[PDB]
């Protein structure tokens, strides 16, 4: 025989490798195709067709218009070990496109078997594969969801979920239950006595969001069903008709057996194994029949009620991804349990002018809540939301003249009416810590046209579009070589260039003179926020109006000014920057707890909006509020923060979830804090009333606290401008007071190293100096000596430097020009 | 390691917009909706084989050599005497071959008929098979060339006069189902002459509105399907290498003629195992796959399914390639027949018409390459 | 940097009115003349020397920064002055600029269709420039790194159209450039290296004319010698054509038909068993008693091969004792 | 050029017509022009390897012929027609 496969082969190997940036047909697709029927190359042609089908959604389309389907379906029916990997990748790739058309042909000769035998007798990765391809073939498909449940399936499945390392399972079991959950009060009724709900109402708390999102689809799904009455009935039908249909094939097969002839080592001995097969069949037929006419739907209700409360705590969750999941699940729920949200709505918005006291109260607040999201399209999602509410009682019939009349009062036996309606679903219905907690420092005043009150969730479109993107070849911008590879890379020498030519130009701000002007801008208003960016060339300020501005110093142009968003009255308190080493987002914290992440600061047409949260949500808005302060470590990724609320939080990054709170063991307000940028275990943070301390992360938050003393030696309570740790150098912990007096500590002993001699106190990161702000702008030794002295041409608002070059910013009170000074020799 | 910035943070939840979802740029998500055949599915169960050879008499309107192209269906005329190879064994041996295209499909000759015979011969199988295809292969060498007017001959009981049929009336005595595989001298006339009876029916049948009494739906006549010989007023070869019924040949033993043709065509003709046909004997089956003849079958149907896919437009493809297994291999076959018919200056036709791409298409050459391969093994045993 | 980065701004003003940069924010090739018709007046046609200076210096002087994007000023600088040295030096200047991994050897998008882009451009001037020595070395420079980009039909179509050309290296080198691409993507070259086997194999015996008959033996010598995948099968054909060609026609047809016989021997190697019986007699032939007195080193060349391939060493003096006869007196 | 494929020889039968081109004869011109042109009909889409000396050929010699003009800027903008 001839080498002409074999050839073929190796030409579509170099088409894959070296021509696929041209994403026209491979004209050797049917050579491929036809090498699939005989065992001496099925491993090697089907690798090749899988790497294929990995390019894209034109490659499977292309695969589909010439039919492989058939195939793919024809080797199911083949045992190997080693094809079984190959087929679930296959699979998965061809389930995620046309799943509408491709789920039908797996009931024929039991096709799900494979997927369900490769589940449950093989990597984690292939147990993903598999459950993607099972929850795709259950997606609407209600017929299969009876061939595909099974108790030793979800209970491989709850083992799975509590310990399976990838996060890709731990979504797609979740998504499986939550589609198994979809409409079948048999199923709901079979999960909740074996406690896959309590299972997955423990995977709430998880690191990654995904999970956490799906859970809350999967409880999405778990609302107990409206049209119960009839489809208990309903398949109580074709249950019967199945057992009496196998019942009958039963008979037949017996009868057929039934022939007087013994036939040994024939047709009967194959014939064995199928009349016990279908006697189990049969005899999983009567367990479920037996655990339908047990169905309890008020049991089911319960179960529904008790999972709601445990939702609620995620109010305070990460991501804005959750919070949507989230008020889709509040809009399933007004959809459902319409008639408590109608009657509780009259009598808390009369209280507002002016029964309650459930866990329906909470979730009410708790919608209110997040009508005031810090996202974008979240606020009029829940307005939308909201908006159904407000529809339904505007008119409510006869109600609509009553609602009328107590509208009027918002500027400024309807009783019985009202209260009997709470007992036409309580009789239907046939610890509690609502605690009701929120800054009401704003009020609800009362892109499609029309509104559908079960809204949808695109959360399992986004999750089937994963399995789109490749996996076994490196996406864009991580290939050995592209255009945002060779941006990583002159990014990389320039932060080579500018970190070595820092080392080189250390020493001459000591002896150097800081009396010489470079630019002066005037930003319209009266600056307080202030922070050169580390290594590119430009400026961030912010002031009183929230309307933050990007300066490029080194052509003196003004780059974008924007508004942060925030509501009247609040005020920006800190400006940080995020991923500063390949491209930095802007963090702008607000007085109010409100934390935005920034992209695309420097163009005002393309600027967004990436994540936007609260980290911290107790903080009551005293007048002397030191607001938001907030603290960035880039290697653990973590974000402290703190305020008004006497414990200091550390939000983490990678799972978006609290990691500890530590409590402060005192009553003033908090001025500074800092930490170490490398070691990432000590930070410490000065207080406003003369209290500088340590604290560690390694202990248990009550004993946390490892030594505390005090700035000076007088009893009184000396306000502290700033408490710095340097990154570079030597690393001398500089503490500044209001009265003039500047400290150098150390951590391990008690007394301070040395001290010397009010706006605010800097430290360049590097260059060993200290900047005093008064009415004349002093620069000193760390070591205490004065290195120079000049005049700003009132008090100094605040003075930043640009980390690395000796760049010193400064501004004045009561001015909107800001000057710039630079070191030279 | 950096930071807030995964596919979550840059993609908020939503999926990809369907707004941007046909505007591709990348040229990254081109559709095809209609992949899936919708399974339904036009049988071929049933064939006439019209063999219009009366063995030893010529037409009287071809002039011929003295030693002439004879040769039929492999069996010569002259090893049997008068007629125990007129029909029952080329027709035989025509039926044991198209046996391997699909085994399904049963068959039932025609004994050099007459008009009082094609009366049963054709409407016994119309009303056997009601919407099924039923397969029409006329060959014709004892009668005289189809003329512009549209017809055909057959004889009568004692082989005397050659009598007239118009293809209109065959189309009645037929229906709509149709793969017909003409193998006369000029059957690009008869080809023509069906079209236009075709669209007279429909012109009649629409506007006229005197519907004539046809066995089958007036519309379902655009679905019947032609293959003919010669593309105008060219005649055939009578030269005495190659087989009279050539085109047959083509469309129904593809391995066999090719190898032999190439043969032939093959520039060495020396080291080789020698009017002088070579006697190609090659081993095994065509159903078989580790057999020699069996490989050679199945590299054929790969090549000669992709030179189909990369030259037509993809709804004819659907049309011609994957719906039925028997018209399949047919045009399969025809695609072997557009090259190596136009060698011997007769060029074939098909009713879909097909580009022209076939004969000059690079692909071959891997064909032309597979049979030395196979065949230096063969002389080598 | 202070005085490199001078001398590539220096480069550029000459070539086109920009400044290198790798990737920050470039334009097009239109106002390289008006950038640099101003140059000389700055400090003060033909023009060519300028630019034959400023190219002998991309070929000569490395610089650490990236090197592969000014190829997309020198390519589209081909013919910017008709002459023939300014093509063929901006040629093989982009030839040279890519040599074993620099954007070559990577596979993604921007990492492979500019390559594509450029191999094809240079295989389009190579096989159009009419002046015909440019692409007796332009062909001939493609190192085996361009062989995954250049071993696809589309670019392999028109590369085998270039075995029919006039200057005789041309074709020399391109076959041997197919022999190589026989390991590559065999399925789309092994048939066509069929086919113009067949095609010289013909041509050597239909036509009749000496220069004809040296250039087609010739060629088959550096085809057999380039490819062994079309070698074995074809040994019969191959050989009954040049074994009877030891005629007296000229010296060097023979000489050659000797080399294509060494030459098929070595590189078919122990299945001549069934060959050598026949093939000793009729090499010794013209190896002894020769009409004229030729080049014999073909004639010795040819043993010197196929004997010591053939492994049948101490057995030819047995079968054939006058061998020792003719190396006696040969010297 | 009409009947049997030239793809394989294109070089040579190109390379030999332009030197016939360069010198002005003012009567083989439309003969070689028409036969290149019949040449372009026979290859199809892959004469744009051929197209620019040509072009420079003829704008050398002031030589213009509108079934040449107009199928070659027909040919560049993708509308071919026998």
């Amino acid at each position: 025989f001839t080498g002409f496969f074999e050839q073929n082969l190796t030409a579509f190997e170099l088409w894959l490798k070296y021509a696929s940036n041209v994403r026209h047909p491979p004209e050797q697709l049917p050579i491929v195709l036809q090498v699939l029927l005989s065992q001496v190359h099925r491993i090697r042609a089907l690798v090749l067709l899988s790497r294929f089908l990995d390019l894209g959604p034109w490659a499977v389309y292309l695969s589909l218009s010439i039919g492989i389907f058939p195939y793919v379906l024809k080797l199911l029916q083949s045992p190997a070990p080693e094809l079984k990997p190959i087929l679930v990748f296959i699979w998965a790739r061809i389930m995620s496109i046309d799943y509408k058309n491709t789920q039908s042909e797996l009931i024929k000769e039991k096709g799900y078997m494979y997927f369900v035998t490769v589940l449950v007798p093989t990597t984690d990765e292939q147990k993903a594969m598999a459950v993607f391809v099972l929850a795709s073939f259950v997606r609407n498909f209600p017929l299969g969801q009876k061939n595909c449940f099974s108790l030793e399936l979800v209970n491989k499945l709850c083992f799975y979920i509590d310990n399976s390392e990838i996060p890709l399972l731990r979504q797609w079991c979740v998504i499986l239950l939550g589609l198994l959950f979809a409409d079948n009060p048999l199923n709901r009724f079979v999960c909740m006595n074996t406690g896959a709900v309590e299972i997955l109402l423990k995977s709430l708390k998880d690191p990654v969001p995904e999970v956490r999102t799906a859970s809350i689809f999967a409880l999405k799904h778990f609302i107990s069903g409206f049209q119960d009455a009839e489809v208990i009935l309903r398949l109580q039908q074709e249950f019967e008709e199945q057992y009496q249909q196998l019942h009958s094939q039963l008979q037949h097969l017996q009868n057929q057996s039934h022939l007087q002839q013994q036939q040994s080592q024939q047709q009967q001995q194959h014939l064995e194994q199928q009349q016990m097969k279908i006697e189990k069949q049969i005899r999983h037929c009567q367990v479920m029949q037996n655990q339908l006419e047990v169905i309890d739907l008020r049991k089911l209700k319960r179960q529904e009620i008790g999972n709601l409360i445990s939702i609620l705590p995620l109010i305070n969750d990460g991501s804005s991804l959750v919070r949507k999941e989230l008020v889709v699940y509040f809009s399933h729920i007004v959809s459902r349990y319409s008639n408590f949200f109608i009657v509780v709505v009259f009598n808390d918005l009369l209280e507002e002018i002016k029964s309650q006291g459930s866990i329906f109260y909470t979730v009410w607040k708790s919608l209110l809540i997040l009508a005031e999201d810090p996202f974008l399209e979240n606020k009029e999602l829940s307005k939308q939301v909201i908006d159904y509410i407000l529809l339904e009682l505007s008119a409510h019939k006869e109600l609509g003249g009553p609602f009328a009349v107590m509208e009027k009062f918002l500027l400024k036996p309807m009783r019985t009416s009202l209260a009997k309606l709470f007992q036409s679903l309580g009789f239907s219905e046939s610890s509690n810590t609502s605690m009701k907690s929120h800054t009401s420092k704003k009020g609800p005043s009362g892109h499609t046209e029309p509104l559908q009150l079960p809204l949808n969730s695109s959360f399992l479109d986004y999750s089937r579009e994963y399995f789109q993107e490749p996996q076994m070849k490196k996406q864009e911008a991580d290939e050995p070589g592209s255009v945002e590879y060779n941006a990583r890379l002159w990014r990389r020498n320039r932060n080579e260039t500018i970190i070595q030519e820092t080392q080189g130009e250390k020493k001459l701000s000591i002896y150097g003179n800081w009396s010489k002007k470079l630019i002066s801008l005037n930003n319209k208003s009266q600056p307080k926020l202030m922070k050169f960016a580390q290594f590119e060339d430009q400026l961030i300020t912010a002031d009183d109006r929230s309307t933050i501005t990007v300066f490029d110093w080194e052509k003196g142009k003004t780059l974008s000014k924007f508004s942060n968003g925030t509501p009247f009255g609040t005020k920006v308190t800190d400006l940080k920057l995020i991923n500063e080493d390949d491209s930095a987002l802007l963090l702008t914290g607000s007085s109010d707890g409100v934390i935005k992440i920034y992209r695309d600061y420097q163009d005002v047409d393309t600027f967004k909006i990436v994540s936007a949260w609260r980290g911290l949500t107790d903080m009551l808005l005293t007048p002397r509020s030191t607001g938001l302060l907030t603290e960035w470590l880039q290697i653990r990724g973590s974000l402290l923060t703190t305020g008004d609320v006497k414990v200091i939080r550390v939000w983490d990054a990678h799972t978006e979830t609290v990691e500890v709170d530590i409590p402060a063991k005192t009553s003033s307000l908090i001025t500074s804090l800092t930490a170490d940028q490398l070691a990432g275990n000590i930070f410490v943070a000065g207080f406003a009333d003369g209290s500088l301390r340590v604290y560690d992360r390694r202990l248990d938050p009550r004993d946390s606290m490892i030594r505390r003393w005090r700035a000076g030696n007088d009893k009184q309570g000396v306000w502290i401008n700033n408490v710095h740790l340097q990154r570079g150098g030597y690393r001398e912990l500089v503490s500044g007071a209001t009265n003039g007096v500047v400290e150098l500590w150390d951590i391990r002993s008690e007394d301070p190293v040395e001290s010397f001699v009010m706006t605010c106190m800097q430290v360049h990161e590097h260059a060993p100096i200290i900047a005093t702000g008064t009415k004349q702008i002093k620069i000193w030794t760390t070591s205490g000596d004065l290195l120079n002295s000049f005049k700003n041409s009132a008090f100094l608002s605040s003075m930043a430097f640009h980390p690395h070059r000796m760049m010193i910013a400064a501004t004045n009170s009561h001015d909107s020009i800001v000057n710039i000074y630079k070191c030279e020799d | 390691i950096f930071y807030f910035d995964d596919k979550r943070h840059k993609t908020n939840g939503n999926p990809i917009p369907e707004e941007d979802k046909q505007r591709d740029v990348n040229r990254y998500y081109q559709p095809i909706t209609d992949w899936k055949i919708m399974k339904d599915r036009q049988k071929t169960v049933s064939a006439a084989l019209l063999l219009c050879l009366n063995l030893g008499v010529d037409p009287p309107d071809v002039m011929k050599t003295h030693p002439c192209a004879r040769v039929e269906a492999w069996v010569d005329p002259l090893n049997f005497q008068d007629s125990k190879k007129a029909i029952e064994q080329i027709g035989k041996n025509l039926q044991a071959q198209y046996e391997t295209l699909s085994l399904r499909t049963r068959y039932k000759q025609s004994l050099d008929p007459c008009v009082e015979d094609v009366k049963r011969f054709c409407n016994s199988l119309r009303r056997t098979s009601k919407e099924d295809r039923i397969l029409f292969h006329y060959n014709g060498h004892g009668v005289p060339k189809p003329t512009k007017s549209g017809e055909i001959w057959v004889f009568n009981r004692g082989y005397t006069q050659y009598i007239p049929v118009s293809l209109y009336d065959l189309q009645t005595w037929l229906g709509a189902p149709c793969i017909f595989v003409y193998d006369c001298n000029s059957a690009e006339n008869i080809l023509i002459n069906f079209q236009k009876f075709v669209q007279k029916r429909i012109k009649d049948d629409e506007e006229g509105n005197h519907d004539v009494a046809a066995p089958s739906p007036t519309s379902a006549y655009q679905d019947c399907f032609q293959l003919a010989s010669c593309t105008s007023d060219e005649l055939l070869l009578m030269s005495p290498e190659l087989p009279a019924d050539l085109f047959s040949c083509c469309l129904t033993c593809p391995i066999e003629i090719s190898i032999r043709i190439f043969l032939m065509q093959s520039p060495l003709k020396d080291s080789k195992y020698k009017s002088k046909i070579p006697n190609v004997n090659i081993p095994g089956m065509l159903s078989d796959r580790r057999t020699p003849l069996g490989e050679l079958n199945w590299i054929f149907t790969a090549i000669t399914d992709t030179i189909a896919w990369t030259s037509l437009p993809r709804p004819l493809f659907k049309k011609l390639f994957r719906h039925d297994l028997m018209i399949a291999a047919l045009f399969r076959n025809f695609l072997l027949a557009k090259r190596i018919m136009p060698w011997y200056n007769c060029h074939p036709v098909s009713d879909p018409e097909l580009p022209d791409s076939i004969t000059t298409h690079p692909m071959w050459k891997s064909w032309d390459l597979a049979m030395d391969e196979v065949l230096t093994k063969i002389v080598i045993d | 940097s202070t005085v490199n980065s001078r001398i590539l701004n220096l480069l550029s003003i000459s070539l086109s009115g920009e400044k290198f940069i790798q990737s920050n924010q470039q334009f097009s090739i239109e106002k390289a003349r008006k950038s640099r018709n101003q140059s000389f007046m700055k400090k003060t046609i033909t023009d060519a020397q300028i630019l034959i200076q400023c190219f002998k210096m991309l070929q000569l002087i490395h610089h650490q920064y990236s090197l592969t994007e000014f190829v997309r000023l020198i390519t589209i600088s081909y013919i910017e002055h008709e002459d023939s040295s300014v093509r063929k030096l901006a040629a093989l200047t982009s030839c040279d600029l890519f040599i074993k991994d620099d954007i070559c050897k990577q596979t993604s998008v921007h990492a492979l269709h500019s390559v594509s882009e450029v191999l094809s451009k240079l295989l389009m001037i190579a096989i159009t420039d009419p002046v015909a020595e440019i692409r007796l070395e332009i062909l001939q420079h493609l190192g085996s790194n361009f062989d995954p980009q250049l071993a696809q039909p589309d670019n392999l179509r028109l590369l085998f159209m270039a075995l029919n050309d006039e200057i005789f290296g041309i074709q020399l080198e391109a076959i041997k450039i197919i022999g190589r691409l026989s390991s590559v993507n065999p399925a789309y070259v092994v048939p066509s290296l069929r086919k113009t086997l067949l095609e010289l194999l013909t041509q050597l015996k239909f036509s009749n004319m000496p220069k004809k008959k040296e250039e087609s033996a010739t060629l088959l010598c550096t085809l057999i010698n380039s490819s062994d995948e079309v070698a074995k099968p074809y040994i019969d054909p191959i050989l009954d054509v040049i074994l009877p060609k030891c005629q007296d026609a000229s010296s060097a047809v023979a000489s050659t038909a000797l080399k294509v016989l060494g030459e098929l021997s070595v590189v078919g190697g122990k299945e001549m068993t069934r060959y050598l019986k026949e093939l000793m007699p009729l090499i010794i032939n013209t190896f002894q008693d020769q009409s004229n007195s030729f080049k014999r080193d073909a004639a010795l060349t040819t043993l010197g091969q196929l004997a010591a391939s053939s492994g049948y060493v101490v057995g030819p003096l047995l079968d054939y004792p006058e061998l020792l006869g003719i190396l006696i007196n040969i010297l | 050029a009409k009947n049997i494929n030239l793809s394989e020889m294109s070089s040579r039968i190109v390379q030999a017509l332009v030197r016939i081109l360069n010198n002005g004869d003012r009567e083989l011109t439309k003969a070689t022009m028409n036969t290149l042109s019949l040449l372009l009909l026979q290859l199809g889409t892959d004469f744009v390897v051929f197209v620019p000396v040509i072009n420079k050929a003829l704008l050398r010699n002031r030589i213009q012929h509108s079934v040449y003009d107009q199928l070659v800027n027909k040919l560049l903008n993708n509308e071919c027609l026998p």
